């Protein structure tokens, strides 16, 4: 369990590469209306920065799923660990006692 | 055991999926800003004849 | 390191009432909004999926 | 009874400037005329003849207490503008559940507004 | 001809009144008779006491009030304190016996006798009132009487004036600490009533003031006589506009309108700035950008909920005492160029300003120093959202095995108008979601 | 406004209520002649709500003392405060009833309940609002345990809305002084979950206990028991008859505080009890308070509550306090003893602050708690009557006066049926809904 | 018995008390039966009204 949360948070921390990505395609668009009309007939590198949005929606994805399916877990592990220490209060209570 | 068994398997394809999504978006950038400058040369070269 | 993360439980019976406010256009929106609503589901904060960017 | 119109002077009379800060009783702005002189329609001591004919409401006004009010008053403002089909019926129908207070004197008299 | 009736409702109602009456008194100039200190004549003006005070024949004040209430040493202790001769006997109202936490009996059994008499009270109050701006209503979630007859005196006031505003100061239960076991019950049964008859409300619960009081003002043991005077410089700063001149001066209804985007989300926040002792006070600059800073603090909202964890849909900002717009305008542009806050994406301009010239005054006997400039903040999001779903669970969980509603049931009230109650509530939740939802197509 | 009529039954009743009688004198500034010569002004404002009005600026108490032998109201008399008591208000037989109740309730109770019910009616007519009546009472005799169950049964028919609460001292099964005390005990049980709004169950044994350990005594007689549970009903109704900050009574303690109907069994507390070392080494604060009114060994019945689960809890203080140290505590109480509330009510607790602090004292505390450990006393009854009734030991006695056999099967029946009960909301779970919700 | 089940069975099956009409009259409590002050019409409905 203890292993899982850095794990998320190594992950989360990739989660805002991907969404500063997205800001700075974007940001780029912007400027590359700032062209004259002359400039402003597309080209194939338009393409290209179109070409990198669609990568980083999906790749936004990929790490959205890659948490999601690591909170299930990271639950299911507290429970387990839960009843595993309730139940060990139960055998060790007739031991109050002994040495232990 | 079993969540044991499941952890084990789950954490390597988060560290997996970690390096390689943060290989591949770099690989996206270093394309996409030669293209840009591809550009910039054949504009540079025009602006030489005029 | 105490792992809380859970909503805080409702009977089953008080579920599935529609909402009161439809503010959408058309439900074209509504199931986009919402399907983009669910998945930010481990990103977000606090409770209810509402709150803002985790780090 | 009826409540007459100051013409040009209505903007004394009228109910919030008159600091009565509630629903009141509408102004008649328009007189017609009549020619020719009037019938007798009631009898010595004020009695209705049997040939004229009668309203069919109470005779006796119309106050509802606190103990005859119904127990879930609806709202005065109703503004269907961003509720879902169902729901604007249902807070109509709760609107004109109750008639009796539609009726009343002291009763409520709500406007709606808007559409889902 | 601006004019505000407070119909002040319960323990907390009446307790309220009395931190609230008294810094008006203070604030105007009125001492404890209802004199103006002088024999100043009745030529003169300052008629601003108009606002909350009528004059009589001899020259005296008295105010446009109605403590209510159906315990009687409350309002018996106002009738015997040093105020006894300031409030017309008639206006303080009470009964003989009390709900006693029952929103039940306060609202079909006890209330409805005592319905009449507050009703034609009010009634004489407004006639006195000459363009009457609206009426101010404090009362409690909890209790009884603050829950079931507020409930049934708003339910009545809504057909007696449709228009005028219903302004809700309201005490919220607090998410741990709690003088009550049946105070949900009350506080799940008054809001689906108070749904479709109320403006706006100022929810605020007493462990975030605890909280405030303990961090700020270097008091580790107050009274709720401390939280009372913080709520009467809330509501003063509200009113400032009204009674005071002001460079950009701002109704009730103003504040109203622009702070409840659908008709079943009238729910703001409150906020004051700042609450700092006298000690602390000789050692910091108190500027427009600090004190607009923390308001926006997590850890300076008397409602326990962090608007990080929602989004805001409004913000009314209210100003006071030695401010400049410049510098409000420099201050709301730093507040907006930053990420921890989060608006909704249909509500790009989401600000509703204030300025007021006159400083809040400072009564003896209480805690904060006097300071030249302050801020108030009534801000709407939907980081409330969560405090209404912790009230459905301990609703839900009370209500299983059907427990307390023995009562309920005796005193004549259906057991159905739980479970309508709670589907309403539940209504309401999933419509702050779809109104927190972004559309991105 | 808001009148106490105080009903007084049996000897024990008799001597409590006399002590109580005294307490409440003191409080509010009565002289032994009837007359006040207080100081304060609070004083007297509400003393209207235990005393009436007498010419010569007198005030006399509303108190019904009720007897079946003439000895105990002789001492009651001569007592130090006993000329205060109306001598109409003094109502007694001239023939006992040896602790039995059958001859308590059917035979010669039979002929003093119609005087009785007219003095109460007198003095329920004479106040305007009247909020009920407070009856004292021991389980284990003849009279409070037996014709006190008819006065119950008969104004709980006459006044039904009102209040009534029963100070009740239950037997405590370790030390005794009656051989037929579980007989009288169960058939009083019954009447009590029938006809009763709150109950609650005081044990001289606890009492004794509580004297020799806590305060120290050489000699713990009987007015110091009558003085410590004249100060619980003292500290109930404190904030009916003083202003606070937060006010309360008993009408609220009620609605918060019975869950069901049937579960209406308290088990009471007084929280500062200190002896002469003690009283110099213990500084009075809120936190002590609250540790020593949550210490088992300062309860006043015979049940731990280590054993049971904390239904509901009341605390009703006493003096000026500040009101965040009282809900910290109350909270921190809660949150680390998590096992020991039941978890199908969220804040268990309920909470009421009263200005005037109790005389002699700086501050104060009262505990009222509902747990099903109470259930410790019945259980114990059951056994002791089946021990009993098996072999119909004694029952001649009971069966001459004319009731039948039934009675006491149908005694024990619902008396099994209330502990069942009690152990179904025992061990019962909170994320779990079924049989109701079907619709 | 199952106690949780009654308990829940008995609140859910029955009805209400109804209260009986109660008018307050001063600025302290006073509590007054409404039936009979002549405040309710009560007479002019019922009976050979004018016969
Ligand atoms: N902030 C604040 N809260 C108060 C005050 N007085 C009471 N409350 C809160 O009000 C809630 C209960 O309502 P109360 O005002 O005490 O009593 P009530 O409104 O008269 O209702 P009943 O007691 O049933 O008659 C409690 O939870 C208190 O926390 C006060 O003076 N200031
Ligand atoms: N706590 C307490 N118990 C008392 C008092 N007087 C009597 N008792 C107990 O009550 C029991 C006897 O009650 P009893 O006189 O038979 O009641 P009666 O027959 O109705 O008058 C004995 O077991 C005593 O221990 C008292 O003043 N205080
Ligand atoms: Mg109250």
């Amino acid at each position: 369990l203890r292993l899982l949360l850095r794990q998320r948070e190594a992950t989360d921390r990739r989660l805002s590469e991907v969404r500063k990505g997205l800001l700075i395609n974007q940001q780029s668009v912007k400027l590359r209306g700032y062209r004259p009309k002359c400039e402003k007939i597309p080209d194939k590198a338009d393409s290209l920065l179109v070409w990198e949005k669609k990568e980083l929606k999906s790749m936004k994805r990929k790490m959205e799923k890659d948490m999601e399916i690591s909170e299930d877990l990271l639950k299911a592990l507290a429970s387990c660990r839960d009843t595993l220490d309730f139940y060990c209060q139960e055998r060790l209570q007739a031991v109050e006692l002994m040495n232990q | 055991k079993r969540l044991l068994m499941e952890s084990k398997d789950i954490l390597t394809e988060m560290a997996k999926n970690e390096v390689d999504i943060q290989n591949q978006q770099q690989e996206i950038s270093n394309r996409v800003c030669s293209s840009l400058a591809q550009k910039m040369r054949e504009t540079l070269e025009l602006k030489e004849r005029m | 390191p105490p792992v809380k993360l859970d909503a805080l439980w409702h009977m089953p019976h008080f579920k599935k009432v529609a909402s009161h406010l439809a503010t959408f256009p058309t439900e074209a929106d509504r199931q986009r909004a919402l399907k983009a609503h669910k998945e930010e589901y481990a990103v977000r904060q606090g409770t209810l999926r509402m709150g803002n960017y985790t780090h | 009874a009826t409540n007459y119109s100051a013409n040009q002077y209505e903007k004394a009379y009228l109910p919030t400037y008159l600091q009565n800060w509630s629903p009141a009783r509408p102004t008649k702005e328009k007189i017609a005329a009549h020619e020719g002189y009037t019938q007798i329609i009631a009898n010595d001591r004020g009695h209705l003849l049997p040939s004229v004919p009668r309203s069919k409401a109470s005779p006796w006004g119309s106050f509802m207490g606190t103990w005859q009010m119904p127990l879930k008053i609806p709202p005065a403002k109703v503004t269907l503008t961003a509720r879902t089909t169902t729901a604007a019926d249902n807070l109509t129908k709760w609107i004109h559940k109750n008639p009796d207070l539609l009726n009343a004197c002291n009763g409520l008299r709500p406007e709606i507004s808007g559409k889902p | 001809m601006r004019e505000c009736i407070s119909i002040h409702v319960g323990q907390a109602g009446v307790q309220i009144g009395n931190a609230c009456w008294e810094l008006y008194c203070l604030e105007h100039g009125i001492q404890p008779d209802g004199q103006m200190p002088s024999d100043k004549t009745i030529g003169g003006g300052d008629d601003s006491f108009n606002t909350f005070f009528s004059e009589t024949g001899a020259g005296k004040h008295v105010p446009r009030a109605v403590f209510v209430d159906l315990e009687p040493t409350v309002v018996d202790e106002v009738r015997t304190g040093t105020y006894r001769q300031l409030f017309h006997p008639e206006q303080l109202i009470t009964g003989k016996e009390d709900a006693a936490n029952n929103y039940a009996r306060g609202h079909y059994t006890i209330g409805k006798e005592i319905v009449d008499l507050v009703l034609d009270r009010i009634r004489k109050l407004a006639d006195l009132c000459t363009g009457l701006q609206g009426f101010l209503i404090f009362h409690s979630f909890g209790g009884g009487t603050g829950s079931g007859f507020a409930s049934l005196l708003m339910e009545r006031l809504s057909v007696d004036y449709g228009k005028k505003s219903k302004l809700e100061f309201a005490i919220y239960p607090a998410p741990q600490v709690s003088t009550a076991v049946v105070e949900p019950y009350n506080s799940i049964l008054t809001t689906h009533t108070t749904l479709e008859h109320s403006d706006c409300a100022f929810m605020v619960d007493n462990e975030a003031i605890y909280d405030i009081c303990r961090r700020n003002l270097d008091i580790e043991r107050p009274t709720y006589t401390n939280l009372n005077r913080l709520i009467g410089q809330i509501v003063s700063s509200i009113t400032a506009s009204l009674r005071f001149d002001g460079a950009l001066n701002v109704d009730l209804t103003e504040f109203q309108t622009n702070l409840v985007p659908y008709p079943r989300i009238h729910f703001p926040l409150a906020t004051y700035a700042p609450v700092i002792s006298a000690e602390k006070a000789y050692h910091e600059q108190l500027s427009v950008a600090e004190i607009t800073n923390a308001c926006f603090e997590p850890a300076n909202q008397m409602v326990k909920c962090d608007p990080r964890h929602g989004k805001y849909m409004a913000c009314c900002m209210l100003y006071r005492g030695d401010v400049v717009p410049k510098d409000v305008n420099a201050a709301i542009a730093t507040i907006k160029t930053k990420r921890t806050i989060q608006f909704v994406d249909w509500c790009p301009t989401g600000f509703k300003v204030g300025i007021n010239y006159q400083p809040p005054t400072v009564v003896p006997g209480g805690d904060l120093a006097k300071v030249q400039r302050a801020v108030c903040m009534l801000s709407n999001t939907t980081a409330i959202a969560e405090a209404w779903a912790r009230l459905d669970h301990k609703f839900d969980l009370m209500y299983a095995k059907r427990a307390f509603v023995h009562w309920y049931v005796g005193e004549g009230m259906e057991e159905g108008e739980f479970s309508e109650a709670r589907e309403d509530l539940a209504a309401l939740e999933k419509d702050y979601e779809e109104v927190g939802v972004d559309s991105v197509e | 406004m808001r009148e106490i009529v105080h009903l007084q039954a049996g000897q024990c009743g008799n001597q409590i209520g006399a002590k109580f009688w005294e307490v409440i004198s003191d409080e509010h500034g009565i002289d032994p002649t009837g007359t006040y010569h207080g100081d304060s002004d609070l004083q007297l404002e509400r003393i209207n709500v235990y005393y009436n009005e007498a010419t010569g600026g007198k005030y006399v108490p509303r108190a019904v003392l009720v007897d079946l032998e003439p000895g105990t109201m002789d001492s009651v008399r001569s007592g130090p405060f006993g000329q205060i008591f109306r001598p109409d208000n003094f109502v007694f037989g001239q023939s006992g009833a040896g602790n039995n109740w059958a001859k308590g309730h059917y035979t010669e109770g039979a002929e003093l309940v119609d005087s009785v019910l007219d003095v109460v009616r007198k003095e329920a007519e004479s106040c305007d609002c009247l909020q009920g009546f407070q009856l004292t009472h021991s389980l284990g005799g003849g009279t409070g345990s037996g014709m006190g169950t008819l006065l119950i049964s008969k104004i709980r028919e006459e006044y039904p809305d009102r209040i009534m609460n029963t100070f009740s001292v239950v037997p405590s099964p370790k030390v005794s002084d009656t051989v037929v005390e579980p007989y009288n005990a169960t058939l009083s049980v019954h009447q009590l979950v029938e006809n009763t709004d709150e109950t609650y169950c005081i044990d001289n044994e606890a009492l004794y206990d509580i004297c020799f350990r806590t305060l120290k005594l050489t000699t713990p007689t009987y007015g110091d028991l009558n003085h410590l549970v004249s100060a619980t009903m003292s500290g109930v109704t404190t904030c009916l008859r003083f202003p606070g900050q937060l006010n309360a009574d008993l009408r609220k303690l009620a609605v918060n505080m019975v869950p069901f109907p049937r579960l209406h069994f308290f088990m009471p507390g007084f929280a500062p009890l200190t002896s002469r070392g003690s009283q110099q080494y213990r500084a009075l604060t809120v936190p002590e308070l609250t540790q020593q009114m949550f210490d088992a060994k300062n309860m006043m019945a015979a049940c731990d509550p280590r054993h049971g689960r904390y239904l509901t809890v009341a605390a009703v203080f006493r003096g000026r306090m500040s009101m965040k140290e009282v809900d910290e505590q109350m909270l921190n109480v809660q949150n680390k003893n998590s096992s020991y509330f039941v978890e199908w009510i969220p804040n268990n607790v309920k909470t009421a602050v009263c200005d005037i602090p109790p005389r002699g004292l700086k501050m104060s505390a009262t505990f009222i708690g509902n747990s099903t450990a109470i259930q410790e006393l019945f259980k114990r009854i059951s056994e002791q009557f089946t021990a009993m009734f098996r072999r119909k030991a004694f029952l001649h006695w009971y069966t001459g006066e004319g009731m039948d056999e039934m009675e006491f099967t149908e005694a024990e029946s619902n008396m099994n049926d209330l502990v069942s009960e009690y152990q179904q909301y025992q061990d019962a779970t909170a994320e779990e809904e079924g049989e109701f919700e079907e619709e | 018995k199952n106690f949780i089940n009654t308990n829940a069975a008995d609140v859910i099956m029955g009805v209400a008390k109804k209260p009986k009409p109660i008018y307050v009259d001063k600025r302290t409590g006073d509590k007054h039966d409404l039936e009979t002050s002549g405040l309710f019409p009560k007479y002019i409905n019922k009976k050979d009204y004018g016969i």
